[PDB]
């Protein structure tokens, strides 16, 4: 009953932790994309201004 | 939705840079041709006498 409730709450908590971490992972992938794009945009500006 | 707004709103730096270059050049060339044009009539003045 009590250690049982612990089993249940541990399980539920674990589900929640996986959820949070997964959200963070996807968000960071989006970050990767945008960072790369903006970085090459920046180099292009620097060169074409050096022009 | 952020991406969609970016499409509708955000500009393209590459295109705009090429545009600015073209504009600067047209302006400089215009100034020069104006300099040449101002002179044109003075060939007349040689016939003042």
């Amino acid at each position: 009953s009590l250690t049982k409730q612990y089993l249940s709450v541990s399980n539920s908590i674990d589900e929640t932790v996986a959820r949070y971490k997964a959200q963070f992972t996807q968000l960071d992938t989006m970050m990767s994309k945008l960072n790369n794009t903006s970085s090459y945009l920046t180099q292009q500006f620097t060169a074409m201004n050096k022009s | 939705l952020t991406s969609a707004r970016s499409r509708i709103e955000d500009s393209d730096y590459a295109t705009e840079v090429s545009n600015m270059s073209r504009a600067q050049i047209l302006q400089q060339a215009g100034t020069s041709v104006l300099a040449q044009a101002n002179q044109v009539p003075q060939n007349v003045l040689s016939l003042l006498r």
